[PDB]
């Protein structure tokens, strides 16, 4: 992939930059609880069949 | 050495005022203009400027004072949209920035009356009629 930034093809003004890729990071991509599954369970009457 | 509050001279590229009778002059939040800054600076393409081509000054359309007179409103950059190389500036590129120096003018004699508030307003979002 060719590593081109904009003042190889164009003319470029001075800017400092203060962004970062801080929440891209692989652990803040996964760092969220995601639901997995839901079990179903009960507590019936002592007398119901099932 | 005779120099004075009431006295004074503005240049801005081929344009020059004179006023003889000011009351001082106001710098807005005590902040003179600038160029934006490489550490504030955001679209990383060299930006235009047209020095004085477009930093000087316009003269917009007389109005009229009169007893009826309720107030008149005027919103920046759009009052300058069609002036000169500045409002050409202006609708060819995506983005501009741009800072003011607004002189109002009403001269009357010692024998009339009235006062004028003259307010520049940060974002100036007005009400509609309905």
């Amino acid at each position: 992939t060719n590593p081109l930034v904009p003042s190889d093809t164009v003319q470029t003004r001075h800017v400092v930059q203060h962004r970062s890729r801080s929440e891209s990071s692989i652990e803040s991509f996964f760092a969220r609880g995601a639901c997995v599954t839901i079990m179903t369970v009960d507590n019936p009457a002592s007398t119901t069949n099932k | 050495c005779g120099y004075s509050d009431r006295v004074l001279q503005l240049t801005l590229g081929n344009s020059t005022i004179t006023t003889q009778e000011a009351a001082n002059s106001v710098v807005a939040y005590g902040r003179w203009p600038e160029y934006l800054r490489d550490s504030e600076a955001n679209p990383v393409d060299q930006p235009t400027e047209p020095d004085v081509a477009a930093c000087r000054f316009y003269t917009l359309d007389t109005v009229s004072w009169t007893k009826e007179s309720r107030g008149w409103w005027w919103k920046l950059p759009d009052a300058l949209r069609d002036m000169g190389l500045f409002g050409q500036n202006m609708y060819y590129h995506y983005l501009g920035r741009s800072g003011y120096t607004v002189h109002v003018q009403c001269n009357a004699s010692k024998f009339h009356q009235g006062a004028l508030g003259v307010f520049a307003v940060p974002e100036m979002c007005l009400a509609g009629d309905s």
